[PDB]
């Protein structure tokens, strides 16, 4: 059964750091899934302190058994269920058993370890991609969202953000030929064009990220001394040689769409929207 | 069910290799031969259609039928809903979706210019209509890419393939 | 590939419809019975040109059954795939045995044995896809594939595509 | 596949398996597979063949007790017999003690079998001693062992 589960898994033996990360992710996944069970256990058995800490220890031990020692679920349940239950004594010193887990939870452990083994390759791929980028200054958003990255959706968001804000660098690293059209070629042209300073002058990217992460105003968005149309037309007239746009309205639309793409590829907005939808969203048909 | 204008084709003894369908070899079978006959029996050429021409024709015919059914008084969904038959409605919906999501030329004049270029050209006077439709449809960018996708054009080296491709890319709306 | 063809249909009419509106009724019957059908010999008939001005001629009374038989000739737009042709597509489903794409009304199935090896199927991805380092093909993704074989059914056509050669795969 | 190979190897070796240890000695399997499948496969013990003490067919092989806990089961059996002459390393004496406990040569005068006396043993003390000596949480294991001695393969 384990061989069948691991047939698709090319790389299974993780490192100790990866092993601990897998244990932490599995514990967090169970806590999210079994939140009702943990809450009921804590409320009913409020006298015992850190029951959930012993639960985390038992989950870590079960993951250790399954991964390192390759123990099937019935063997663990028939010969290692002492770890799965915590025997506490009440005020009367009566031995009370607390069934922390069941066999279905062990199957959930197996499924979750397979899931994390799958996502480990993706997180390693993102780490390798970032290392190949070799940024002169480590991007604070990258670190902040990579440290808290748990789902593959967040890893995909990281990939999209990195590719968008380093489209030229990513394309060069790919070059470092099938004429696939880069969807970011227009944005690269905007970066190369003289209108990119106007896009900067709309709002500072680092200041925007700091304000969004703080959720409150740390800096005030300074309005440029001239209107967007004024600056666009002035730069177009003074740089007719380099301004690839035909009309000022076309440049205005390109700037607006570039700003929209910048806002869309921000990981924090996506994460907040996803959390809001997962928490308070409704279903309509 | 429907019968082609080509009939007869009785028993013989010889067997030929130009009977099997093959796009690369330009063997389209008897019913899709280069020479056809109309209702009057006169000579007729095989009529291929690029996605632009096909989209133009289907939109024109569908809107004409919709106008006629309403006593001669634009939306693709409504236009598909005009037709009768749930399966027919689904089929026309799928064809319209394909044509819209891969329409290289959504303008009548652009398609007219493309057809004029691909027909009146001296090099294209020998090009097979299937080759012309493939060129106008796949939207290839390179001579090597076009030759790989269309093996027939490899043997036709008397074609200004690269400049024609650039002309098509220019005519293609960015 | 789309074409213009001159097709003919045999239409039988019951005597209960022998009225002044016979011709128009024959026209709508032809439209309902031809639009959207799938014949293996021709492919798929998508539309009939000049659908309201089709000549029907004079119907012949079948001896011994009363019903009239009409020979209707018309011009219609027909689409038919050919062996060894490269066309655009949109992926409709992803599965471990392969992925299913749609080329107009035709649904094309591509097996893993006709897919490049680097495009390993990822079931953990949302949605599951056949992805490589620089390529990711999932539901709704544009793909350029070459039709290798076509299977003829009663009123259906089954085609098999491949992306294992150059200038294929994701687009 | 593994079950087919195992049954084919058993058939080639002979008509039946002698004891659980032979699954390892006869090269019938690997180590982790044996450890996983050890307690879930059994051989029916028979007091008729028990006559020779040298019997390779261990009685504990017909119980849910894991082979890794056969020594612990022997120690518990010695604890119930209250015989302090036997030390903790005389495994032949432990085997004879189990022989007497489960299949005594002389039937007990009362209706309480020697396996019943295991109820007088305090499992909590033994569990605490084991956890102090070797850091093992085995109180549930001791309970299971006591249950198996009280009835071999009670239906679940």
């Amino acid at each position: 059964r384990f061989q069948a589960y691991r047939k698709s898994i090319k790389n299974y033996k993780l490192s100790d750091v990866d092993y601990s990360n897998e244990r932490d992710w599995i514990v967090e996944q169970l806590k999210l899934e079994k939140r009702d069970f943990l809450q009921h256990l804590t409320q009913a058995h409020s006298s015992v302190a850190h029951l959930e800490e012993k639960f985390e220890a038992s989950v870590k031990k079960i993951v250790d058994f399954i991964a390192i020692e390759s123990f099937e679920v019935p063997f663990i349940w028939n010969h290692r269920r002492d770890y799965a239950l915590h025997t506490y004594n009440d005020d009367s010193n009566n031995t009370i058993i607390v069934k922390l887990l069941n066999e279905d939870d062990l199957w959930r452990i197996v499924q979750l370890d397979l899931d994390y083994h799958s996502i480990h390759d993706k997180k390693a791929a993102l780490s390798s991609i970032y290392k190949q980028l070799d940024l002169d200054v480590v991007d604070p958003t990258y670190e902040e969202f990579f440290g808290s990255a748990r789902t593959l959706s967040e890893l995909q968001d990281i990939d999209d953000y990195l590719t968008f804000n380093y489209s030229s660098q990513v394309k060069n690293l790919t070059a470092v030929m099938k004429r696939k059209y880069s969807k970011y070629a227009i944005y690269d042209r905007i970066r190369q064009d003289a209108i990119y300073p106007v896009v900067q002058s709309i709002a500072n990217i680092s200041q925007m990220r700091e304000n969004l992460a703080q959720s409150k105003r740390l800096h005030q968005v300074e309005d440029p001394i001239e209107s967007p149309m004024d600056m666009i037309a002035d730069i177009m007239s003074t740089e007719k040689d380099k301004t690839t746009f035909i009309s000022s309205e076309k440049a205005y639309q390109a700037v607006k769409q570039f700003f929209s793409e910048q806002l869309s590829y921000e990981p924090f907005i996506r994460k907040t929207i996803r959390t809001a939808f997962q928490s308070f969203g409704v279903i309509n048909i | 069910v429907s019968t082609s204008t080509v009939g007869a084709r009785r028993r013989r003894a010889k067997q030929q290799v130009d009977d099997e369908e093959n796009a690369t070899l330009l063997r389209l079978g008897p019913e899709f031969a280069l020479k056809q006959y109309d209702h009057d029996g006169n000579e007729h050429d095989l009529i291929a259609l690029s996605l632009s021409e096909s989209r133009l024709l289907i939109r024109e015919a569908l809107k004409a039928r919709s106008r006629a059914r309403n006593g001669g008084v634009i939306d693709d969904d409504e236009l598909a809903k005009v037709t009768s038959g749930a399966v027919a409605n689904g089929v026309v919906k799928k064809t319209l979706d394909y044509l819209n999501t891969f329409a290289r030329f959504k303008d009548e004049e652009t398609c007219t210019a493309v057809d004029q270029l691909l027909h009146n050209s001296s090099d294209c006077s020998v090009l097979h209509p299937f080759e012309i439709a493939q060129l106008s449809s796949l939207g290839c960018e390179d001579v090597d890419e076009a030759i790989t996708l269309i093996p027939s054009l490899a043997a036709k080296k008397e074609v200004n393939l690269q400049r024609i491709l650039d002309e098509l890319n220019r005519l293609e709306d960015p | 590939m789309f074409f213009l063809k001159d097709l003919s249909l045999i239409l039988t009419l019951h005597p209960s419809y022998f009225g002044p509106q016979m011709n128009q009724y024959l026209r709508e019957k032809l439209l309902t019975d031809v639009e959207g059908t799938c014949t293996g010999q021709f492919g798929y008939i998508v539309t009939v040109l000049d659908g309201m001005n089709i000549d029907v001629g004079k119907g012949r009374i079948i001896p011994g059954s009363g019903s009239a038989e009409f020979e209707v000739k018309y011009r219609a737009v027909v689409w038919k795939p050919f062996k060894g042709e490269v066309v655009d597509a949109i992926v409709s489903n992803v599965s471990p045995i392969g992925f299913f794409a749609d080329v107009g009304p035709l649904n094309v199935f591509v097996s893993t044995r006709l897919i490049p090896d680097n495009l390993v199927y990822n079931p953990s991805n949302s949605p599951p896809a056949y992805m490589s380092n620089d390529e990711l093909i999932t539901k709704g993704s544009k793909v350029r594939l070459k039709v290798v074989g076509t299977r003829t059914d009663v009123n259906e056509i089954y085609a098999i595509g491949s992306i294992k050669e150059d200038f294929l795969g994701a687009i | 596949r593994k079950a087919a190979g195992l049954i084919q190897s058993i058939q080639r070796i002979g008509s039946n398996l002698v004891n659980r240890a032979h699954l390892i000695t006869e090269q019938l399997t690997s180590k982790t597979v044996f450890l996983n499948m050890a307690s879930f496969v059994y051989i029916v013990f028979d007091p008729d063949v028990e006559r020779n003490p040298q019997g390779e067919m261990d009685l504990l092989d017909s119980t849910r007790i894991h082979p890794e806990d056969y020594s612990l089961a022997r120690k518990m059996a010695a604890d119930a017999l209250d015989i302090e002459d036997i030390d903790d390393d005389d495994e032949s004496a432990m085997r004879n003690a189990i022989y007497e406990m489960v299949f005594p040569r002389s039937p007990p005068k009362d209706e309480d079998d020697l396996t019943f006396k295991l109820d007088e043993l305090i499992l909590d003390d033994y569990a605490t001693e084991l956890e102090r000596k070797h850091q093992l949480k085995k109180r549930s294991t001791l309970q299971i062992i006591k249950e198996e001695l009280q009835s071999r393969y009670r239906e679940i």
